[PDB]
């Protein structure tokens, strides 16, 4: 029920099990031999994203799970220019 | 219907409160993942121990000032209480 | 000055004299002659200012320029206003062509220009036969022309002639023993031309001169031709030629009374069957050396006929008016084969008689043969599939059925017709590509429409999976429109050119079930135009969404689910969100946005002007390209 | 121009209008011609008299001819007087749901489909923001209609 994803650095983000599944990628590397099924941790060892652009893609699990359907109007989700250009990148490997 | 955020010096914890709930329900549920006990964890947000019974209102943040692109930085403390060591997240390279 | 050019034109389009003294003196020398030697440009057809005076035939304001001035004849111009202008034609060839003798001989007194060649090599005696004046003729004919000049095509000045009503000036071409077999670019030698617009007088003014009976490329000879045209009174002209034999006899009434079965201008079925009867009459008169009807095969268009071997059966169908004209159909096509040029149109006009007498499956099956025999020729029938298209239309307006495997054929022709489209755009560079760019988008929304008729038509789930087959292949060979729309981009602009008959009553675009089975045949569902709009980019720039709100919202929601980004960005820079311009395609637009990573930071970097460059996937390069 | 407007006299409209006719002459039932031309559905009168602004009023029961229009389950009248920049989003949601609701009972346009697409309509710009948000103002049920509660949710709907 929760998944331990961590960044090139050893930064460690811990969310929920179904906000990390609305992306393809998290929910690719979970099943298979990265199971685990431990019931703990569930964890995934990202070689490349930086801790930012983890942060930032968890974020976006959260705001995710709050607005799925929630009427029309959605609230923004800004984005820093210098985050930009990276998490492009992340987004595009982890298909979300 | 407010989503928050537990910063340890490298995890990083996100879960769900609800507006008309207390501090009890997410330390149960802070409790059920990271198996520590009520009385050992503490919420150090904003440098600061809040309660362990009382309203959002003095704990310092509202489901308006949360949002889920930018969630609390609530600190976590642990007996070993421990000292606050969190590191910022990785600076991106190249800053336009 | 252009001005000053523009004052002398007006003065000699009066043919005042002296206004035009006044307009053309107390100057230099260099802009004096350039007044005299350049066109002008009225009404979007530039034209010499001495063209006007003859064309007004306003002879003495030019007879005294050239006394005057030193002006010449060799300015480049148009050759006629009657659905040509082209220019290329010297000043003296329109005079001859505007009707004015008085014009002719004093341009040819100062610098003669009758053997003028332009890029048709067309001399002045051409627009002298054309116009049909003896005078003019006779006296470019003394000024040292030759009158055997032949065009790219061959075009003789004793065909012009032949093939106009001027009798009187091919009576005296062949005086002066011109070519009488002069072959032309489909072999014709000026006599098919002659017996083509019922000339009694001149075809036999060539039968003196003994042109002779060629047969030409199209396997057509000259007595057919005048039987072909439902011209009678040349018909037995060319039967006293002394060489006719029997094969070509008989086949002359045949062609006759089938060309006088089915014609528009000549239509009289109590012909049709006396010269039907006749040829019949003349095979079976002798009992020996017998010619026989030769038997085509059984053919499904024309009922189930199989031609008249007996002076028998003729007579039971004498008053039937259908019989005769079903009947005359199979021996005008065995005896012209399927590739003459005009097989067809006999079949177009009973086709649309029988149209307007509340019957069509029998059009729908001659217009099938007819459309399957010009495509096996290699001729242009993006009009025939439109005539398929307005058959279909007044078949579902009349709440007639319409038949599957009929519709299906006609959907595969109208691919192999876009196929062959596409082929001539990229063959032809300069020569006739706008001609082909405006049939090529006529034929494919002729293919439009016929969607639209499968889409109104209930058929049976094999017919509507080989239908579906045949426009897969027509969208996976994508086929693009000036602008750059799509198949997907036409059936959802609401400015898509629509037919201005009842094809407008029952093909109405955007249409819900013609872009919904584009996108389950397989669609480029994210295709951009010149512009760079989507197929989204165009449902929401839709003027009337409430009034067809059942349309608009089957589009978007068939749109979006079919995989189109509802993000994605055209050359102005402007999201399909930002091009809704109403206030309820917005709403469904942002009810089916799904939201996106991917599209949230690409946009963001799109906005801050970031650098993407070699900086992301090359996949992704394009994925930042629109959002 | 009222008695010429309920028929497809537009061009008698039309010649009316550009002599200086009536702008806002009420009548018996209070109809200001648009009341008397949304009931016709000629598209073209409604275009003239909104370029010559024969402006908005109810009629003597209290209907806005977009109301009209809507009653009479004519779409293009109603779109064209919803395009007026003064009807505002509550006038705007009641015409499109009472445009779907006459579109469910009708001799003549009877269409489900169209019915279920303009309510939804409806309700979607009712529940598209969150904030200045529009309530129904659901009566009691009526014995008479079953005993149904209306649609206070996209989702029973």
């Amino acid at each position: 029920m929760y998944v331990k994803l961590i960044s090139s650095d050893g930064h460690e983000f811990i969310v929920k099990r179904e906000h990390a599944l609305t992306s393809g990628t998290i929910k690719a590397m979970l099943s298979g031999p990265g199971q685990f099924a431990e019931n703990e941790t569930n964890e995934v060892n990202f070689r490349e994203i930086p801790s930012h652009v983890l942060s930032k893609v968890c974020m976006y699990f959260t705001y995710k799970v709050r607005y799925t359907n929630s009427s029309t109007e959605i609230p923004e989700f800004p984005i820093a220019p210098e985050i930009a250009l990276e998490l492009l990148m992340a987004a595009n490997f982890l298909d979300c | 219907d407010v989503f928050l955020m537990i910063r340890r010096h490298k995890t990083t914890i996100f879960t769900d409160a609800k507006e008309s709930s207390t501090v009890f329900e997410l330390k149960r549920i802070v409790e059920g993942i990271l198996k520590r006990p009520p009385d050992e964890q503490r919420l150090y947000k904003d440098d600061q121990l809040l309660d362990d019974g009382k309203t959002l209102g003095e704990c310092g943040f509202t489901s308006q000032t949360a949002r889920p692109q930018a969630p609390a930085t609530v600190g976590l403390a642990f007996r070993a209480f421990e000292a606050l060591c969190i590191e910022p997240f990785s600076s991106p390279p190249e800053l336009p | 000055m252009e001005g000053l050019a523009g004052y002398v034109y007006k003065a000699a389009s009066e043919g005042k004299v002296l206004t035009l003294a006044a307009l053309l003196l107390n100057r230099s020398e260099s802009d004096i002659r350039y007044l005299l030697g350049y066109v002008s440009q009225q009404g979007g057809q530039r034209s010499t200012p001495l063209i006007i005076a003859a064309r007004n035939g306003h002879a003495k304001v030019v007879r005294l320029l050239l006394e005057h001035y030193r002006v010449q004849t060799q300015q480049t111009g148009t050759v006629r206003f009657d659905g040509y202008v082209i220019d290329g034609a010297t000043a003296l060839w329109c005079a001859a062509g505007a009707g004015h003798f008085e014009v002719v001989k004093l341009l040819v007194s100062h610098g003669a220009n009758v053997n003028h060649t332009t890029v048709t090599n067309s001399t002045p005696l051409r627009a002298a036969c054309f116009d049909g004046r003896l005078d003019i003729v006779k006296y470019l004919v003394e000024n040292n022309a030759n009158i055997s000049i032949a065009n790219k095509y061959d075009n003789t000045c004793l065909m012009i002639a032949a093939y106009k009503g001027h009798t009187d000036v091919v009576r005296y071409l062949l005086e002066q023993r011109a070519d009488p077999n002069a072959k032309a670019h489909c072999g014709a030698t000026a006599l098919h031309f002659a017996a083509e617009a019922g000339h009694i007088d001149i075809v036999k003014e060539l039968i003196k001169w003994r042109a002779a009976i060629v047969v030409n490329g199209h396997g057509m000879t000259p007595l057919k031709v005048a039987a072909e045209s439902c011209k009678a009174d040349v018909v037995e002209l060319l039967l006293s030629h002394a060489d006719c034999d029997r094969r070509s006899r008989i086949e002359a009434l045949e062609l006759l009374g089938a060309s006088f079965a089915n014609d528009r201008e000549n239509y009289d079925i109590i012909k049709t069957y006396h010269y039907l009867y006749l040829a019949m009459l003349e095979r079976f008169q002798d009992g020996d050396n017998i010619l026989e009807k030769e038997v085509l095969p059984p053919i499904h268009a024309y009922g189930n006929r199989t031609e008249c071997r007996n002076p028998q059966e003729l007579e039971s169908i004498r008053q039937d008016r259908d019989a005769l004209h079903m009947e005359g159909l199979i021996v005008r096509e065995r005896i012209l084969g399927a590739d003459n040029i005009d097989v067809s149109h006999p079949i177009i006009y009973r086709g649309a008689v029988y149209a307007d007498n509340m019957e069509f499956e029998q059009c729908i099956k001659l217009w099938l043969h007819a459309l399957h025999l010009r495509q096996k020729g290699n001729r242009n029938t993006h009009k025939d599939l439109l005539r398929f298209a307005q058959v279909f239309s007044q078949m579902i307006h009349l709440n007639e059925t319409v038949k599957a495997p009929d519709i299906e054929c006609v959907l595969r022709c109208s691919v192999l017709e876009i196929e062959q489209s596409m082929n001539r755009v990229k063959n032809i560079s300069d020569a006739d590509v706008h001609n082909a760019m405006d049939n090529y988008e006529c034929n494919l929304y002729t293919f439009l429409y016929l969607v639209c008729i499968s889409t109104k038509t209930q058929c049976s789930e094999e017919d509507q999976c080989k239908i579906n087959k045949q426009i897969y292949n027509l969208i996976h060979l994508d086929p693009r429109t000036r602008e750059g729309f799509t198949l997907l981009h036409l059936a959802v602009n609401s400015n898509t050119p629509v037919d201005d008959f009842h094809t407008n009553d029952v093909c109405s675009f955007p249409n819900a079930l013609v872009t919904k089975l584009l996108l389950d045949c397989g669609a480029e569902v994210n295709a951009v135009d010149n512009e760079g709009n989507s197929a989204l980019h165009i449902i929401v720039q839709y003027n009337r969404p409430i009034s067809d709100f059942l349309t608009l919202h089957s589009i978007i929601i068939s749109l979006v689910e079919a995989g189109a980004h509802t993000d994605m960005t055209n050359k102005q820079n402007k999201t399909p969100l930002d091009k809704s311009t109403t206030g309820v395609s917005e709403i469904l637009l942002k009810t089916q946005m799904k939201m996106s990573l991917k599209c949230l930071a690409a946009r963001a970097v799109r906005a801050n002007d970031i650098n993407y460059q070699d900086q992301i996937p090359r996949t992704l390069e394009e994925f930042v390209g629109f959002h």
